[PDB]
């Protein structure tokens, strides 16, 4: 129906959002790992906790249930997965 | 001839004695400084006395040690730096044993192998001092095995009579320690109710709810699945301790005879020991005496040591080439951990030994604050870990275990964590006889992450 | 056989539909002969799954159902056999890891040889096919007359088939770890692996750490899986009626040529054979409620069906279509829980939603054989019920019976591998498929 | 020490605001699913359509590897809801 054709439209905004959404975790993930770098060429630790927890309390703050994961993909992509 | 040589049947040891006395006129670093007939009159008493573990108990170990050893399993050492006859209690003791326990289950999920488990408790009393005293020529605490905390003349007196003090804590300790594990303790489920409890209330809990869901997933499967909670009720927690004071582990040396009449020299104040950093010189005591005993050894060696060095102690504690015999226990700092464990690594895999890789993040990352407390940054002590799984992986080879220093207790002696404890927090509960050690809460933040780490 | 007797004559007296027509003394003498034969279940057996049927309607377990549409003498060979049974065991680990409960499995199998047809003959005078309990596919005269020897045919065939089950469950083809290992390379080499990817890595962890507790079982080892199919053919059925006495003394009824019996949503008339059959055998018993149904009507059956109050006794199960799945079951659900009776919900996803293709094909659409499961969990979360089971119809084969799924099947596809002798089926990867996605709505 | 601290506070505001957009991002994919989700099931169209679920985790995974999924897990309960 004329439904059908306004789907189509809405998922085309989707795609959109799903481009801008990774092309910005790809950008974040080079800015944390940059972080890492500029720590541990110092003498420091790869991973700060406070820091850690004070993102994913926050995302969740802001979109509930699923901020933990969300920003937990974000943690591991930009100072890589634990180990 | 079988049937005629049947019935005509029918109708101190000596190599030992040779290793014990070049071990026991080695140096010793370390000791106290004590009436020599006292002492050894001390040593008569504890020569007699029942043991605090037996020897099949060890034999039993060793095989768990050798599985860690081999790639199959993980081991979990920890509790106080120093435990005192003060705190010696029903109530310290099952919030230690309880912490280790319900860090064990997050461990065991993450590793995907057995933990095996390891306190320090039932000896733990002697502690190594920079000088013999220095504050006003007074004697310096050596543990409540050598004298007492209090800062008096007649409390820091040198005592012999302290190792028997020292010998009923320990029996006392590990009394409680088997029954707690038998009795309920040590449940599965009841641990894992814990540990939900820690997620729940922890500032921190959402780094931890999707593991600890998972963890709780895996759980409720096993119950699916028809599993019988026979081997989920209970489980072994093995004592250890720094192998210190000469005149007390010598007391304690047992002679045990195994199923196929093997005689072997036990050292029967723990299942398993080690030798310190300040102690291990390969020409004195301690380096010595472990090598003439059959319990599991540990040793440890900071950010000064060389391959060649790790390969000489391997061989001197190893020389059977035992897989678990010798545990090799790196402290070498956060910020040494990847420079210095990679080369030890190799040149000690190549020669042949299979040791126990284990991490102790605690003292290589102790340090003085503003205030004066001493203390240590949870973010170093994860960092030491990291990189020793980090190098782990590098490498190829297998991380063994940890060995951190935590107590059940709500203390405030580590800097960092989910609780952000900072230089002012340190003087709310600072129960420590000696070093800064993890709290309950810690402790168990500390056992997800390196269940991440073992996840990778 | 004193208050039976009475009970017995009443049931046999009464209209059943979709029978065929055949010389009822032939039909006697091919009862008189599977009277005598050995059961295709044992009553001991019985009992033991309605204790488990029990655990169901509680809330602490979950029923998975499901196998061909249709069995034929010409595909019950091992290779087709097994391929279910792994399927049906494959699909059950998963369900087990979401539900948090045991999965009972229940096989369409060793029996499922008649089927309803709306027509008894076709436009040019033809005689349908109703199943190889009756007459033969060959749509000839001779083929397609109603032969009551085929009743001994589908005993024949239904022992061999279950003797077969029994053997593979009992020697390792219902291992955990083996099971587990058949999930993995499912995952590996779908199209739709990475949407699995997680909760299989998930269970892997799950059963590791059984193994790293020390859990060595032989629980672990080996599954039961218990046989069903449509009771409908009054002949064989009655002639496979058993008495069991118990442990304790008493004498029931058993139909023994399965572990469980359903009426069809064609044969649940409150006055005919098929639904006082049932409620005098001693059986679980299923019951087919489509989009019609009323709640008044769902009552009456839980009372006749389940006179005794025996919570697992009865499942009713709902083929009511996606588009109206939401609509009307949630009245049935809440006038059953009042009534009383504590029965198993299942869904079957599969008859409320068939439609024949552009090409002719008989097919059904992935994406709605999901959402009425979907629907039926959403229904019981709003109403605090219990999600009892599904019933799905499947085989462990690379068919193109059915659209959608991983592969994006389409119409084109379908004359491809269509084999069904009676309705599209579910292929292996897509029944697979099922399961994670059911194992993720037990999750919630 | 002082160098490398401003540096990684400035870094860091600057990771807070990809955040921002990336939450930002997030919410109005989540309104438009949604919005999907009602007109497709107000018109007797299922809830979830699974080859379209199955292209975007398999778009994501293409792009960014590992955490793919993950992430397009994420976005599409979040659009359509959990299962069950
Ligand atoms: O110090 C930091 O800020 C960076 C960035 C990081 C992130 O990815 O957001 C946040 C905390 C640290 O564990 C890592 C990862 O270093
Ligand atoms: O049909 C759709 O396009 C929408 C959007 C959706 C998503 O969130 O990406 C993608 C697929 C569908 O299952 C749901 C969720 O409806
Ligand atoms: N017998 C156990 C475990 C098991 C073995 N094989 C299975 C196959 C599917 C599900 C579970 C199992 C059970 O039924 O729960
Ligand atoms: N006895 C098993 C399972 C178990 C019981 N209690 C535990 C406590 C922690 C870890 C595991 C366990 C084991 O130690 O492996
Ligand atoms: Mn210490
Ligand atoms: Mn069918």
């Amino acid at each position: 129906p004329l439904s059908d054709a306004e789907i189509q439209k809405y998922r085309e905004e989707i795609n959109r959002l799903d481009r801008e959404i990774l092309d910005a975790v790809k950008r974040r993930t080079k800015i944390s790992q940059t972080i890492g770098k500029t720590r541990m060429s110092s003498g420091g630790t790869r991973l700060v906790h406070t820091r850690e927890v004070a993102i994913i309390n926050q995302f969740r703050e802001e979109i509930g249930e699923e901020g933990p994961a969300l920003a937990g993909i974000l943690l591991r992509m930009g100072r890589g997965k634990l180990g | 001839h079988s049937s005629g040589m049947s019935w005509t049947v029918d109708i101190l040891p000596e190599g030992m004695q040779q290793q014990f006395e070049d071990t026991i006129s080695r140096d010793a670093k370390q000791q106290p400084t004590w009436d020599r007939a006292q002492a050894e009159n001390v040593r008569k008493i504890l020569e007699s006395v029942p043991p605090i573990v037996v020897a099949p108990e060890v034999l039993e170990l060793k095989q768990k040690l050798a599985d860690v050893a081999n790639g199959k399993a993980f081991l979990l050492q920890g509790g106080d730096c120093a435990e005192t006859f003060e705190s010696n209690t029903e109530p310290h003791i099952r919030a230690n044993v309880k912490t280790l326990l319900q860090m064990a289950v997050v461990l065991t999920y993450g590793a995907s192998t057995p933990v095996i488990k390891m306190a320090r408790i039932a000896g733990q009393y002697a502690k190594p001092r920079s000088s013999d005293l220095d504050g006003n020529g007074l004697p310096n605490y050596r543990g409540d095995i050598v004298n007492g905390v209090e800062a008096t003349p007649e409390a820091r007196r040198h005592d012999p009579a302290r190792m028997i003090r020292a010998y009923a804590n320990a029996s006392a300790a590990m009394n409680l320690v088997r029954a707690l594990t038998s009795s309920g303790t040590a449940d599965l489920y009841r641990l894992s109710e814990w540990n939900r409890e820690f997620v729940a209330n922890s500032p921190a809990g959402a780094r931890y709810e999707a593991l600890a869901r998972e963890i709780d997933s895996g759980l409720r499967f096993m119950e699916a699945c028809g599993v019988s909670d026979e081997s989920l009720r209970a489980a072994d927690i093995y004592c250890s301790h720094e192998a210190l004071l000469v005149d007390y582990e010598r007391s304690m040396l047992r002679l045990a005879t195994d199923e196929e009449g093997n005689e072997e020299l036990y050292d029967l104040s723990a299942h398993q020991l080690w030798i310190g950093e300040r102690t291990r010189g390969m020409d004195d005591f301690h380096v010595n005496f472990a090598s003439m005993i059959s319990n599991p050894i540990g040793i440890k060696i900071g950010p000064g040591i060389t391959p060649e060095e790790a390969v000489a102690y391997a061989d001197k504690l190893d020389p059977n080439f035992e897989p678990g015999r010798l545990t090799i226990v790196a402290r070498m700092g956060h910020d040494k951990v990847r420079s210095v464990l990679p080369g030890v690594i190799q040149a000690v895999e190549a020669s042949g030994h299979k040791v126990i890789w284990q991490s102790d993040p605690m003292h290589g990352n102790t340090f003085t604050a503003s205030n004066g407390y001493k203390t240590r940054h949870f973010d170093k002590v994860i960092d030491e870990v990291q990189g020793f799984f980090e190098v782990h992986r590098a490498l190829g080879t297998h991380p063994g275990g940890i060995h951190i220093e935590f107590t059940g207790e709500d203390v405030t002696e580590c800097l960092g964590g989910a609780e952000d404890i900072t230089d002012v927090d340190l003087p709310g509960r600072y129960e420590s006889a000696c070093d800064p050690r993890l709290n309950t809460q810690q402790s168990l933040e500390l056992a997800f992450l390196v269940a991440e780490m073992l996840r990778n």
